[PDB]
């Protein structure tokens, strides 16, 4: 039973709505959610993986779909980023786009960073003050430098095919 | 303070600044904790300190006193004997 | 300047190894004690071996004999640290030296693992006068 | 607002600024719902009444026709008969 | 059209060429009852036509300029489609909470991929294949 | 300051700006030693109270945890009960 | 024992969080810190 | 003088300015050193010098007389025989 | 003035403002030559006695040690015994 | 008015306003042209119009009445019979 | 105005500001035709009499010779004999 | 120099090279009496030198920046000489009502044509032919 409010937070987040033809996986969703609950505070990364087309995204969307874990746990809104597969240049744009998305107020400089790290700063700072209780979800991800880029010290959970990907990163991983 | 009450205090600006008697309100605004002692002094010293200027500053500051600002204001009006003014305001908020 | 010698403690590394493989320290296999001797306290080697073991708890001796081999090309892990391996770190240090200096280091290669050689012998191999020889070493 | 309205204002905005007192007029316009609290504070914050009048008028000029009538009624109701007379032309 | 009272949703209307497809779209919304009670948000119409990737980009910026009448949002316009998608979603989400978007024609899926703001948009067309990329209830 | 603190501020900074009066609050924060005279004049210099509130809040956001509590106590002490309630979440 | 506050300052600073598998070097840390 | 007593003197403004008898208080305020001779004359000369104006100035100046201002004031009321007024004030401060 | 002096003032400036009446105190400080006529009018011009006290104290804080003693003597001489007691610490 | 006189009137503020009798001075301040008729009324209307408030406003305005303001003021004090006050002021200015 | 006039003002504008009360002087001027109601309100609006005097003088400095004499006559007529004396030099 | 008490006017001073021509200009204004009573406006000195058309242009902008300390006027600088002439005239007219401008050298007429603001400027030089283009009383 989705709360009306849940949808309102979710819309802002931008996670896709679950396909109309779906079938809960209660045990799995429950496990991610309980585990997802685990990093109550302080950075932390969660990796989810399977051979192609295992319901990997839908679960990610579904886990957060619920009110209980999200509402009490996560005063910060949820932000979803669709990373895909990227050359260094391509990756850069996603970062700026996340910059524009997160800073709705625009108080921060309208100018956008030309450097990845600077974007990392804008993310960390924005997560830290503007929205820290925030959780970030990623889609796919195929190489480590990518998470190196997103490694904001603020919880980000990446869902994928390779489980090797989150080896560069630091902090508790489940 | 919600928009309905803020809008109501705006639409009713004239009637209010024309009718409000503040001399005996001071102690009730304090006694009911509608305003803080410092703000009360700010209101009394508003503009030329004329009844109207005081009354105008009072109703403007009222917007910043929370959701119960209006009904609390109405209670102070009543214990001051300003029944017609309290009545008008009540009928308006109750017209819902 | 506070100068950190690369040593570590045998008690500590066992502490570290336990965390890496998650077992009461005593429960740790007989093999474990010896590999730490090879480590020589470069915590980078311990984490490097330790993580390496997380994947393959069964191949415990293998790396023991591997470090007995003395080649570090075998040990590799992706890690928070910025290099695949310990050999990887040293290569980065060597490059910087000015070309004139760079050749000399290699001569320095011959010296025993554990000999404090009197400066003179370095003078002899170099054939370069002593007041000068010390400074390059400095 | 209408062309004739906006122009009638401009044609007499100087005589207005040199005489009108904004507080009473803003009480009316606020009640009528043709002036906001923020707008009201910007006007009130002006250093001199000529600038307050000037700011009010500056604002009303970008407003709808009903605001022109609200300002006109306020002037009359407040005793600025001659100035309301001059604006009668505008709508 | 009334049916998706809330929460995203797409409506497709189709016919062989010149079947009254647009006029109906214009006509349906022409009425007060369905629109006024149902749709506190205003209605925005976009004429998509047929577009190469570059052409599509401009329409988005133009919709950006149209929707943000206040200009509070950055005067600078996105050079990236997705960023425009963000400006649309955010604008639909806060600036125009109950808004309905109508589209004209539309000849390829990536196009609706672009407009897929999670906010109701109804596309009227010739191909009915077009709304297959999209997610959410479709009628 | 704390993540939840900073965020709680951001989450309600709009409702705050739309209601709070800065002078009394700055008197408290100055006394508490969590606001400087210069900072106070920058806030006071703002054209409208919404901008003054906005500036104050803009400053507090880059401050320590104790300033969050100083601002919270000031709000309570000054009658902004409902807004202090909303910030109770933050620390 | 990290204070909650310490982490808040540290996050702003941007120093990496210590690896989960670490072992204090009390004497050394103490020396740097005192120095 | 703490906030509780300052607020109490504010909430009770009307009862006080309506009931206070100052004619026989002067000497007790002086005798108990609640006020200084100069302030006492300032109070007696307050406004039109009417009993009410004097009473109002007295209770306003009271806020500036320290922590024992109220209980000291209460003692002066009692030795003047103003028992109901002293009683009301006592019951209020004692309601803690 | 002295650190302990300036701080003693700050530590009790709130209790002071909530009680003291400035006119008598300014008569003393003017007589002592530690307050000017202009300064006196700025204080007197304040809308409420809490702000007058606040302004006086604001001024005294930037003054020399002798002004701290002048203000202290004035308080005593004027019957503000308990508040003078609290300031005894300062010099 | 020089700095010496501007400081003397300040250091003696209390002894002045706390001793000054203005009721019979008005006509002498006018008769000697120390102050202008409009300022005299401003002084009499100062504050609550109490002797002290009048006395305080008088001595503040005195700073603006030129080099002979003090000795002229002293002459008005004397023809009013305020000899001790005039004496104190004289001894001070003469202490040079 | 004349060089010697403008200079005489500047030479004594400080002693003037430290003593003169503007209202009576502006009543005289406002009647001479050297001062406008607006000018008068700008001066009156100043926070302290030293600034009011300063503003008046600031204005008179950009005025004609007749205004220098109007200000001088006003000072005399209002009892500021010594200050009028100092300005006698100027015209 | 006192003579043009008001209304435009130009003063030329000249000699064979190194006759004390500048120092006198500096010295004349060095005194309080003539300057203070006479010249409520401040004095601005410009070192013109000898200039190709492009070089001259910069001096004008620089005088623009110098005169407008407030910066109320557009931060953008004119690319056209005349526009600078306008900024000077207007600035002299309102911003600095009684100002006197002194020039150093000057070797060709168009130069003074440029500075011909209708506001007193005095040029000190070697050629006395230079101030022939200009209009208004010359001494
Ligand atoms: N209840 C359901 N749970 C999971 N999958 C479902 C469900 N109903 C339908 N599906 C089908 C339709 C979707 O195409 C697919 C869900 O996609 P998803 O599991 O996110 O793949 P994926 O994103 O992991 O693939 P990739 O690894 O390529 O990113 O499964
Ligand atoms: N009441 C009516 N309803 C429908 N069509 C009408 C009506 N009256 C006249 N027409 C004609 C005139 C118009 O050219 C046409 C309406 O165009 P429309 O139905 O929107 O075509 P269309 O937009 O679906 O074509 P396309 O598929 O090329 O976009 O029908
Ligand atoms: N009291 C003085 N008066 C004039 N010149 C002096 C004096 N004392 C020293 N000098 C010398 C030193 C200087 O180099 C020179 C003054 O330069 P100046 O008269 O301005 O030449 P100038 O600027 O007219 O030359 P040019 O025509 O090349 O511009 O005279
Ligand atoms: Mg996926
Ligand atoms: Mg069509
Ligand atoms: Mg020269």
């Amino acid at each position: 039973g989705i709360t009306s409010y849940v949808r309102t937070v979710l819309c802002e987040g931008g996670v896709p709505q679950r396909p109309v033809v779906f079938v809960t996986r209660k045990k799995l969703v429950n496990a991610i959610q309980q585990k997802l609950s685990k990093l109550k505070g302080e950075p932390g990364w969660v990796t989810i993986h399977g051979m192609a087309g295992c319901g990997k995204s839908v679960l990610a969307a579904e886990a957060v779909r619920d009110h209980s874990l999200l509402e009490g746990c996560f005063p910060g809104g949820v932000h979803w980023v669709s990373v895909g597969k990227q050359d260094k240049s391509g990756l850069l744009m996603k970062l700026q786009n996340l910059c524009t998305r997160l800073d709705q107020d625009e108080s921060f400089s309208q100018r956008l960073p030309l450097n990845i790290e600077e974007a990392k700063d804008r993310l960390r700072i924005l997560m830290l003050r503007k929205h820290p209780r925030s959780l970030l979800i990623l889609d796919d991800v195929w190489d480590s430098w990518v998470l190196k880029a997103f490694d904001s010290q603020c919880q980000i959970l990446l869902t994928t095919r390779d489980k090797s990907v989150t080896d560069s990163v630091m902090g508790p991983k489940y | 303070m919600d928009e309905a009450d803020r809008r109501l205090l705006r639409r009713c600006r004239l009637r209010l600044v024309e009718e409000l008697q503040v001399d005996q309100l001071w102690d009730v605004l304090l006694s009911r904790e509608l305003f803080r002692p410092h703000m009360i002094e700010d209101i009394q010293r508003a503009g030329s300190g004329s009844r109207r200027d005081q009354a105008r500053q009072l109703i403007i500051d009222l917007e910043t006193r929370g959701s119960q600002a209006l009904p609390l204001f109405i209670s102070c009006l009543e214990d001051t004997g300003q029944d017609m003014l309290a009545s008008f305001l009540r009928t308006n908020r109750q017209a819902a | 300047v506070v100068p950190v010698e690369s040593s570590l403690g045998k008690e500590k590394g066992l502490e570290i190894l336990s965390l890496f493989v998650n077992m009461k320290k005593a429960d740790l296999p007989e093999q474990a004690h010896s590999i730490i001797k090879e480590c020589k306290g470069s915590p980078l080697v311990v984490s490097l071996i330790g993580a390496l073991l997380r994947d393959f708890p069964n191949r415990w001796e293998y790396y023991l004999k591997q470090l007995q081999n003395k080649q570090f090309k075998r040990i590799r892990k992706s890690s928070s640290y910025d290099y695949e391996a310990l050999d990887e770190a040293m290569s980065i240090s060597v490059e910087m030296l000015r070309e004139d200096i760079k050749d000399y280091y290699t001569d320095l290669s011959i010296l025993q693992k554990d000999v404090k050689v009197p400066t003179k012998v370095l003078c002899i191999l170099w054939d370069m006068e002593t007041e000068e020889v010390e400074d390059i070493l400095q | 607002m209408d062309a004739k309205a906006r122009n009638c204002l401009l044609q007499h905005r100087e005589a207005l600024e040199k005489d009108i007192k904004t507080s009473y007029i803003m009480d009316h316009m606020i009640s009528d719902g043709f002036l906001t609290i923020s707008e009201e504070e910007k006007v009130r914050n002006e250093p001199t009444q000529q600038q307050r009048a000037a700011m009010l008028i500056k604002m009303i000029l970008k407003k709808d026709n009903d605001s022109y009538v609200s300002f006109y009624n306020a002037l009359l109701h407040e005793g600025y008969k001659d100035l309301a007379a001059l604006l009668h032309d505008g709508i």
